[PDB]
RNA sequence: CGCGGGGUGGAGCAGCCGGUAGCUCGUCGGGCUCAUAACCCGAAGGUCGUCGGUUCAAAUCCGGCCCCCGCAACCA
RNA sequence: CGCGGGGUGGAGCAGCCGGUAGCUCGUCGGGCUCAUAACCCGAAGGUCGUCGGUUCAAAUCCGGCCCCCGCAACCA
RNA sequence: CUUGAGUCUCGUAGAGGGGGGUAGAAUUCCAGGUGUAGCGGUGAAAUGCGUAGAGAUCUGGAGGAAUACCGGUGGCGAAGGCGGCCCCCUGGACGAAGACUGACGCUCAGGUGCGAAAGCGUGGGGAGCAAACAGGAUUAGAUACCCUGGUAGUCCACGCCGUAAACGAUGUCGACUUGGAGGUUGUGCCCUUGAGGCGUGGCUUCCGGAGCUAACGCGUUAAGUCGACCGCCUGGGGAGUACGGCCGCAAGGUUAAAACUCAAAUGAAUUGACGGGGGCCCGCACAAGCGGUGGAGCAUGUGGUUUAAUUCGAUAACGCGA
RNA sequence: UGAGCCUUGAUGUGUAGGAUAGGUGGGAGGCUUUGAAGUGUGGACGCCAGUCUGCAUGGAGCCGACCUUGAAAUACCACC
C-alpha cells in the first residue's frame, strides 16, 4: 500500500512436528477454511514421501522445496513504448512461499488420485529435480536470464 | 597464426549498438565481436551489459593470438563505454591506455534535422 | 582525454580517471549538442533563456533567503 | 538411348575416412506482451525413391531399375 | 455473325497438374472505449450464368446456348 | 558670440564592410591493407547496406562546406546582419586634452539607396543537409509526424526580387526628473605600499522609486515631464482582397475600394474548470495474492417482442419501489 | 601459387577390448653394435585417450597366440 507498511501476523507452528513452514505450506493447500483436512493431507503426503526417501518427514519436505526455489524472478516495469521484463532478487520470505505455492499448484494439477497421493508425488519429483514445480521454476530463471540486461 | 603480445582494442559505442574490435599496434584487426553479434536485439543490445559481453567475446576471439598488454581507444557515446572496459579487464588484460577516441569536428558538416517526437 | 595507467595503479582507479577526464573535457556534451542540427534561433533562444533562469537563480531566491520559512 | 549432378522429415540446404541421424519458417503448449510480429523454452512429423550386395557401423561404398536436373550431339 | 478475356457468396480480385471451396468493407452478438472510427473474437449469406459430357475428385478439362468485355474489320 | 553642429592632433576596442591567401578537425567518396558476419535503424520494426567481404580497423588521395574551445543577457553595425588565423583596401564609434569654424542645425511628403530566408536568370560548384519524389513503418486512413534513400536549393560570380513576429510588436532629434546591483570600453588623479582607492566619459543587462498605464507593466536606454518634424489608426468580417495604375523574367510586390453581412470584435486582468502541464499526497486505484462473473442448468429483475391485458414507476436503474 | 607421378614414409576409436582392429595370401619368432627397453623434449595430428617422429641421454631387451572377438596383431611380409 501507499501509506504504511504492517508488520507481518503470527503464524503458529504445526502440532506433529512444531514447526511454521510446514504450518504455512498447509495453509496454503488449505480451501475453505478447511484446516484439518488440509493438514492431514499434508501429513499423509509427508509420510509417503519420508518412506520413499528415508530421511526424516521434515528434511525430505525441505529438501524438495529447496530444489524449486527461485533465486530471480521478473517485473514489468514497461517503461517503454513495449513492455520490458526486468530482472530482481527474491527475498527470503518470498522465495519459499513461491516455492510452496508452485508445489501445490502441481499437486493441483498432476493426474493421480488422491490428493496426498499427488502432493507426495510432487514432492519426491522435486527432490529428484523432475516434475512440475522444477520446470516452472527453470522457466522463470531463463525468463531472468533472457532479461538480464536489463538491471 | 603469428602471436602478438601487445595491441589494441577499439571500441565502437554507439547508442544502437556497441562493436568491439582488436588489432594489433599497427592498424591491422586480429578480431572483431559485436552486441548485436553476441544475441543481443533491438532494446537489449543498446545495453552495457549486452556491451560488456561483446567484448568478452572479442577477448575470447584473440585467444590465439596470445595478446596481454592492451591499450583501448573509446569512440562515441553510448553505454558500452565502462562496462565494456571493465569487461575487457575482467578478461585479463593488462590495460596500459585508456584513450577517448570520439570525432569531434570544429563545425565543419552541417547535422540532420532534430527529430519532431 | 589521453591516459596511461602508472606503475601499480589499479584498474578500477585507472577507469575513475578516464571517467574524470572525460567529464572535464565534455566530450559526451559535445557530442550530444552535434547529434542534429539546431536553427541559430533556437541556440539563441536556449542561450537567452538559461542566462535569465541563471539570474532569476541568483538573486530572486537570494532576496527570498533574507526571511526566515518559520 | 550414351555422359556429368541426386534423389529425404510440410518445402527446401545438410561437415573428403560408411558409426554424427540437422536448420529455417510451419502447428500445438506455456511465459512474457496493452498488441501483434518479434524474443525464450519444449513438443508431433523418415523413406533417406527403389531393389540388392562389401561390412557390426549404411541413406552414407558399390550392380541394376523410377524419376528430377543438367549435357551436349542427332532426326530419314 | 468470325476472333482473343469469363462469367460467383451484398459488390468486387481469387495460387500452371480437375480433390484447396477465400479476402475487404458490409449486418448481428460481445469485449474494451468517455466517444466514435479503430482494434480483438465469433456468426448468416453459392450458383460458381447455363445445358451436357472425360473422370471417384469438377465451378476447376472439353461440345453447344445467354450475357458482360475487348477486337479489329464491314455497311449497299 | 560659442553652448548646438562640424574639422584638426594622439590614442583605444571591435564577428563593421570588400578583396585575396591559408590552417586544423570532422563528414563523404576513391584506391589499397587487416578481417569476418553482421551493420544500420526504431517505441518496436521494416525498407536499406552486407560473404560480389559490409560494418569495424589502418595507410594514401580527392573535394566541398563550416569554423569546436575562446564565447559571455560579450563586441561591432542604420537596419538586414557580422565569428577559425593572415595580409591588402575601407567605413564608423569612443576617450584625452587643446586649437579652429561660427548656427553651418533638427525633421522630411515625393525621390534615392541598403534590405534575412526563400525564390528567379546566366555561368560555375556540389562534401554534408534536404523541399519535391520513392520505398519502409505507424494508422481506421497517414498524400504527415518516425526510418532508409533522395533531387532542386543551400556554396561561388554577376544580375533581379524588395518581403519577414524585417520585434523593443516602442519613428527620429533635443531638454529635464529619486536610486541600487552589474558588464564592457576608455581616461584623470592616488604611496598601484596589492589583485586595489577616489573620480570622470561612452555603450550596455537586471531590479526598482515618483510619475504614467485598462491592467500587464515602463521606469534617466520611459511607456514619466515637454518641444520639433514625420508616419500611421477610426467596429468586426468581406480584404490587404477585387479593378485600375506603377514595378517585376516570373513568383508576385505596391498602391487600394465597394456591395453584402454581424452586434459584436478585441485587449488586460479575475474566479473556476480542464490539460496526452509540473510538484506533493491519498484510496482493494494499481502492484502482491485468494476467490469469483462471463460458458452450463435453474432462480430472479430488466430490455425487447407478444398479448385482450401482459399495471405504473426506477433505466448513482436492472433479487430496484414490491 | 595450382597440380600430377616412379619412390620411400605416415594414416585408419561399432561395442566385446592390453586400445585410435582397412582387407587378402605366405606365416611362428622380426629388430639390436651401419646401436634395444627406460628418461629430457623440438615440431605435427587429435574423437584429449593418445600416435608417428627429430635430436640428446641410456647402453643390454621391448613386442606374439594371449583373456576376449563377426575380423588378430604394426612378430617380419608383399598387393593396394
Amino acid at each position: 500500500p501507499r501509506r504504511r507498511v504492517i508488520g507481518q501476523r503470527k503464524i503458529l507452528p504445526d502440532p506433529k512436528f512444531g514447526s511454521e513452514l510446514l504450518a504455512k505450506f498447509v495453509n496454503i493447500l488449505m480451501v475453505d477454511g478447511k484446516k484439518s483436512t488440509a493438514e492431514s493431507i499434508v501429513y499423509s503426503a509427508l509420510e509417503t514421501l519420508a518412506q520413499r526417501s528415508g530421511k526424516s518427514e521434515l528434511e525430505a519436505f525441505e529438501v524438495a522445496l529447496e530444489n524449486v526455489r527461485p533465486t530471480v524472478e521478473v517485473k514489468s516495469r514497461r517503461v517503454g513504448g513495449s513492455t520490458y521484463q526486468v530482472p530482481v532478487e527474491v527475498r527470503p520470505v518470498r522465495r519459499n512461499a513461491l516455492a510452496m505455492r508452485w508445489i501445490v499448484e502441481a499437486a493441483r494439477k498432476r493426474g493421480d488420485k488422491s490428493m496426498a497421493l499427488r502432493l507426495a508425488n510432487e514432492l519426491s519429483d522435486a527432490a529428484e529435480n523432475k516434475g512440475t514445480a522444477v520446470k516452472k521454476r527453470e522457466d522463470v530463471h531463463r525468463m531472468a536470464e533472457a532479461n538480464k540486461a536489463f538491471a | 597464426r603469428k602471436q602478438v603480445s601487445d595491441g589494441v582494442a577499439h571500441i565502437h559505442a554507439s547508442f544502437n549498438n556497441t562493436i568491439v574490435t582488436i588489432t594489433d599496434r599497427q592498424g591491422n584487426a586480429l578480431g572483431w565481436a559485436t552486441a548485436g553479434g553476441s544475441g543481443f536485439r533491438g532494446s537489449r543490445k543498446s545495453t552495457p551489459f549486452a556491451a560488456q559481453v561483446a567484448a568478452e567475446r572479442c577477448a575470447d576471439a584473440v585467444k590465439e593470438y596470445g595478446i596481454k598488454n592492451l591499450e583501448v581507444m573509446v569512440k562515441g557515446p553510448g553505454p558500452g563505454r565502462e562496462s565494456t572496459i571493465r569487461a575487457l579487464n575482467a578478461a585479463g588484460f593488462r590495460i596500459t591506455n585508456i584513450t577517448d577516441v570520439t570525432p569531434i569536428p570544429h563545425n565543419g558538416c552541417r547535422p540532420p534535422k532534430k527529430r519532431r517526437v | 582525454p589521453v591516459i596511461k595507467v602508472r606503475e601499480n595503479e589499479p584498474f578500477d582507479v585507472a577507469l575513475r580517471r578516464f571517467k574524470r577526464s572525460c567529464e572535464k573535457a565534455g566530450v559526451l556534451a559535445e557530442v550530444r549538442r552535434r547529434e542534429f542540427y539546431e536553427k541559430p534561433t533556437t541556440e539563441r533562444k536556449r542561450a537567452k533563456a538559461s542566462a535569465v533562469k541563471r539570474h532569476a537563480k541568483k538573486l530572486a531566491r537570494e532576496n527570498a533567503r533574507r526571511t526566515r520559512l518559520y
